[PDB]
RNA sequence: CACGACCUCAGCUCAGACGAGAAGACCCGCUGAAUUUAAGCAUAUUACUAAGCGGAGGAAAAGAAACCAACCGGGAUUCCCCCAGUAGCGGCGAGCGAAGAGGGAAAAGUCCAGCGCCGAAUCCCCGCCCCAGGGCGAGGGACCUGUGGCGUACG
RNA sequence: UGUCGGCCCCCGCCCCGCCGGGGUGCGGUUCCUCCCGGAGUCGGGUUGUUUGGGAAUGCAGCCCAAAGCGGGUGGUAAACU
RNA sequence: CCUCACUUACCCGGUG
């Protein structure tokens, strides 16, 4: 049932953390650091 | 326990029960407390001051009666696996090294400053 | 389902062949791939060669491709031992070695000894250390003029050298090819029925 | 393309060309090759004789490398030399003769089907037909074997 | 030493060993199916197949029902043709010993099976004794020699046929024998054989 | 006055040999002087499996040909039937010696 | 984040942090050998890297 | 007859880690049909497919020969071209069907066990000293039922 | 848009040079000596399956069960070579 | 080969 696998899978939802990873990893999942301050 | 003894143990595995004499095992581990591997606490000054000795280990004595060095070998009797000294006596009896059998691989093990030597 | 007179037709399609059907649609983007991994290679590598290392000649082996040479997968420990090459230093510079090879003639043997030794000629090694040139290294001055080396390391000639015309013998000219041939065919088959006299 | 095509013509026709008596349907003979001994054996007794059965011995690992014998006619021999080759030694035919070797150019066997030029030649082969040789000796020349 | 073990271990109908196997079977039949042990039985054949003395190597025995596999249908109706008609002489396509390791890997998650070997037999019951390493441990992440387990890439390897006992039954290897699985499994090999590579110019 | 064929006996394209070392992966299975000690200590240890010793029963009753037919239905091969008899009578003759 | 600052800074050196404190890369990357365990060469490939590694040539032709 | 050593086996919301599920196009390991074709049909075909189960990674798998070959010999694996609708399989019916060589893309090789030398020369944990990289503890363990160095068919 | 044109802010690879913590020599020997190997595995029988593999390609179950100038393969079963 | 015994394999029953 390819229907069926379409409507529950991953995507068809919010994605609150997995759409995070996207972002996250366009940048290479910098972590620590800030902005250099004005 | 009980198995061992309603089964024929064949000889080879058998050999094994019939250990060294309490009297003969005592004055065994008197001759070989003079001879006890250096422990690491005691080594660490044998190198920063400035010998015949046990070799423990199956491995260790098996190439010794092989080049038939070893003068004396003790075996243990509870050794579990019996495969690492079912050649043991055979081993010692062709190349003309004594071997005996005493009680207790702990007894060894505390020879040499560790759990069981075999 | 037969008309008239036509081949008797056997299309292997009764599985699910749509299912994989590979489209070569991507052929001329991966030419643009494979030619920037060697660009990009030979940028990473920029003095060494991009092809790799020196590769033997070595014979094809049936009959098919008797007279045939072709770039072997490397050179044999004989031959690196008669060119005075370590085993483990060939491949520090440059020389294909593989183990599994065997010289069964010389022929095969001194062809590559002396492509071992025609190599190292045209070999520029660079010191370890610039303010430290060692003995086998080469001299400062062919440094400069030492760029790095497009297509095969030292193609395969073939030497299409042609027999001279001779003077036919007239002991050559009594020579039966066909007696010859059919004589060495049943002497073959009846060696071993002769053998057992 | 499709402009040139039959179904161009055949819109407005009912049947669309195979006929209102007899449709054109679903494979209405079997599919493939079926009924080749039943119902299409007239087909292929007439047309492939030979297509039932067995014949011969089997090979199970038949390498084509090991049977690989390519064959030359001698009305084809020159052609593995220049024109001018020829030519020259036509002019010399006092034993400077030119040598064609046979294997270097492709070829195996020598056969002796056409006709040679008067002239001495040396062939090189790795196989003879004993035509092929007595019209080289008979022409002059040599048929050395090669292996 | 260790030369003794194995050729002792060779003469398996000799009274010597046909009294360990009859023992110890007995033994191990009476423990859990799936049950660790302290120690190698064999210690031979465990540093033969990569076991080390560390911390983080790990041992255990598993016992599997050995003989065939019954094909697991209602009442032997197997609703199709007659070629598969057959219930009861079906042979399993993976071997015992790669049941035993694919076992011991599945109850141990957090472990990685490294190798199994054949420690006792029975009318009804196969021994294995499982090699398994524990890939966070640091005297295994930092011996460079074994760092390889500890990649993402060998998760379960038991289950994807790259053990020894079960990369046996893949009928991998390079020869005429194996011309099946030319090109990694034997499905990569009946997918090229079966894909039409229509080119661009054809 | 002769040329070298491709056919019969003296066939193949005409080359000198080159001669030279064996790959040492050929000494395998080669009987060393540990590996016989090794075998012959636990051959003392173990002693024979149930069908070498009744098939050493066959050999001193001088029956090799039905200690061959029962020697190659335990073994299998022909060829390792031979090698187990052939030992198997090595060390009955010992036996007797002693 | 004045809170976790001072968090982060009292739990920096130790060798066990909270969970929210230490870096959430992915449960994959996290799980992959440390810059120093990636670093770590046997005694075997130190010396086999010490004098067989590869050299810097050029070939004429 | 308690006290010790060991073995085997337990307990914990013990100290510190790990596993689970998702996704699953490509990939690995199993399992497994029947429509369909054979103008019926039972082997065959469909198909070592669909569905079912397990396991991954950015690729996977494979992989450095118990290979190919029979030659003047090739030389890990993977992929492409060709081999080739060929050898062969098959109610030898329907149908099925590779491989060696050759030409190319890419190329990189190697580690153990064992064998026997080296005073276990080895590792982990804990508590630390200096600048991820180095040291220390008459701290606790692992380990001789074998850690490390040398060394693996090319000796 | 075109100009690897200009400016600004993050960030990386490789090579070279000095200083610093850890690194430890390797080759050639028609010379001596020593060592050299993966068992319920191979193989055999049988069964089922799989394969183009056909007196059995691969795999697996059960039985048998190794050898060490041995073992595997050499596309027809077998013995000898 | 067959029969009768042995208990420890294996099997069954009982029991907090
Ligand atoms: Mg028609
Ligand atoms: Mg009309
Ligand atoms: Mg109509
Ligand atoms: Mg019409
Ligand atoms: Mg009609
Ligand atoms: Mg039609
Ligand atoms: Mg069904
Ligand atoms: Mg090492
Ligand atoms: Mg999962
Ligand atoms: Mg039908
Ligand atoms: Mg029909
Ligand atoms: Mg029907
Ligand atoms: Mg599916
Ligand atoms: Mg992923
Ligand atoms: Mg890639
Ligand atoms: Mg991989
Ligand atoms: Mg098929
Ligand atoms: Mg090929
Ligand atoms: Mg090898
Ligand atoms: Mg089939
Ligand atoms: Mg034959």
């Amino acid at each position: 049932s390819a229907k069926a696998k379409r409507r529950s899978t991953t995507g068809t939802g919010r994605m609150r953390h997995m759409k995070v990873v996207f972002r996250r990893f366009r940048n290479g999942f910098r972590e620590g650091t800030v902005p250099k301050p004005r | 326990a009980i198995l061992y003894k309603r089964l024929k143990v064949p000889p080879a595995i058998n050999q094994f029960t019939q250990a060294l004499d309490r009297q003969t095992a005592t004055q065994l581990f008197k001759l070989a407390h003079k001879y006890r591997p250096e422990t690491k606490h005691e080594k660490k000054q044998r190198l920063l001051a400035r010998p015949p000795v046990l070799r423990a280990g199956v491995n260790t004595v098996t190439t010794l009666v092989e080049s038939k060095k070893a003068q004396l070998v003790v075996i243990a009797h509870d050794v579990d696996p019996i495969e690492l000294v079912v050649f043991l006596p055979a081993l010692c009896r062709k190349m003309g090294v004594p071997y005996c059998i005493v009680k207790g691989k702990a007894r060894l093990g505390r020879l040499v400053h560790r759990k069981t030597c075999t | 389902a037969p008309s008239r007179n036509g081949m008797i037709l056997n299309p292997h399609f009764h599985k699910d062949w749509q299912k994989r059907v590979r489209t070569w649609f991507n052929q001329p983007a991966r030419k643009i791939r494979r030619r920037k991994a060697r660009q990009a290679k030979a940028r990473r590598i920029a003095p060494r060669p991009v092809s790799g290392p020196l590769r033997p000649v070595v014979r094809c082996p049936t009959i098919r491709y008797h007279t045939k040479v072709r770039a072997g997968r490397g050179f044999t420990l004989e031959e690196l031992k008669a060119a005075g090459i370590n085993k483990k230093v060939a491949r520090t510079i440059g020389i294909s070695v593989d183990s599994r090879r065997r010289n069964r003639s010389t022929e095969s043997l001194q062809a590559n000894v002396q492509r071992l030794k025609e190599y190292r000629t045209k070999l520029i090694i660079f010191p370890r250390k610039a303010a430290k040139p060692k003995k086998g290294d080469s001299t400062e001055e062919e440094l400069k003029m030492a760029t790095q080396l497009t297509g095969p390391v030292m193609p395969i000639k073939k030497v299409h050298k042609k027999e001279k015309a001779r003077v036919i013998s007239e002991d050559e000219k009594n020579f039966k090819a066909f007696a010859s041939l059919r004589m060495a065919r049943a002497n073959a088959r009846l060696f071993g029925i002769r053998a057992k006299r | 393309p499709t402009k040139k095509s039959k179904t161009r013509k055949l819109r407005g026709h009912v049947s669309h060309g195979h006929g209102r008596v007899g449709k054109h349907r679903k494979h209405p003979g079997g599919r493939g090759n079926a009924g080749g001994l039943h119902h299409h054996r007239i087909n292929f007794d007439k047309y492939h004789p030979g297509y039932f059965g067995k014949v011969g011995m089997r090979h199970y690992h038949l390498k084509r490398n090991t049977t690989f014998c390519p064959t030359i006619n001698l009305d084809k021999l020159w052609t593995l030399v220049s024109e001018q080759t020829r030519v020259n030694y036509s002019q010399k035919p006092d034993g400077p003769a030119p040598i064609i070797d046979v294997v270097r150019a492709g070829y195996f066997k020598v056969l002796g089907k056409g006709k040679l030029p008067k002239q001495p030649v040396i062939v090189k082969a790795k196989f003879f037909s004993r035509r092929a040789e007595e019209k080289i000796k008979g022409v002059g020349g040599a048929c050395v074997l090669t292996a | 030493a260790y030369k003794y073990m194995q050729e002792l271990w060779r003469k398996k109908q000799s009274d010597v060993m046909r009294f360990l196997l009859r023992v110890r079977c007995w033994q191990y039949r009476q423990l859990s199916s799936l049950h660790r042990a302290p120690r190698p039985t064999r210690p031979d054949k465990a540093r033969r197949l990569g076991y080390k003395a560390k911390q983080g190597y790990v041992i255990y025995r598993i016992r599997v029902r050995r003989g065939g596999r019954k094909r697991p249908v209602p009442k032997g109706a197997t609703y199709g043709k007659p070629v598969h008609h057959g219930v009861n002489q079906i042979k399993f396509a993976r071997s015992l010993q790669s049941v035993a390791e694919e076992r011991a890997g599945r109850h141990c998650g957090g472990l990685r099976v490294l190798n199994s070997y054949w420690v006792g037999e029975d009318s009804t019951y196969k021994f294995f004794e499982v090699i398994l390493i524990d890939t966070f441990h640091k005297a295994i992440r930092r011996n460079p020699d074994t760092q390889w387990i500890t990649k993402a890439v060998h998760k379960h390897r038991e289950m994807r046929g790259l053990t020894s006992a079960g990369k046996k039954s893949r009928g991998l290897g390079k020869g005429h024998k194996f011309h099946l699985t030319i090109g990694g499994s034997r499905r990569a090999a009946w997918k090229r054989r079966n894909t039409l590579q229509l080119h661009r110019y054809r | 006055v002769r040329y070298p064929m491709a056919v019969g006996l003296n066939k193949g394209h005409k080359v000198t040999k080159n001669v030279s070392k064996p790959k040492h992966s050929r000494r395998r299975g080669r009987l060393t002087k540990h590996a016989k000690f090794a075998r012959d200590l636990i051959r003392e240890v173990c002693g024979f499996a149930p069908y070498e010793r009744r098939a050493m029963e066959l050999l001193k009753v001088s029956k090799d040909k039905r200690a061959l037919k029962f020697i190659k239905k335990r073994v299998g091969t022909h060829i390792r039937a031979k090698r187990k008899r052939e030992e198997l009578s090595n060390t009955l003759a010992a036996m007797r010696k002693a | 984040q004045t809170q976790k600052e001072n968090l982060r800074k009292f739990y920096k050196g130790k060798k066990y942090k909270p969970l929210d404190l230490r870096p959430k890369k992915t449960r994959a990357i996290r799980r992959q050998l440390t810059k120093h365990e990636e670093n770590l060469m046997t005694k075997k490939m130190q010396r086999k890297s010490r004098l067989y590694s590869i050299r810097k040539f050029a070939v004429k032709a």
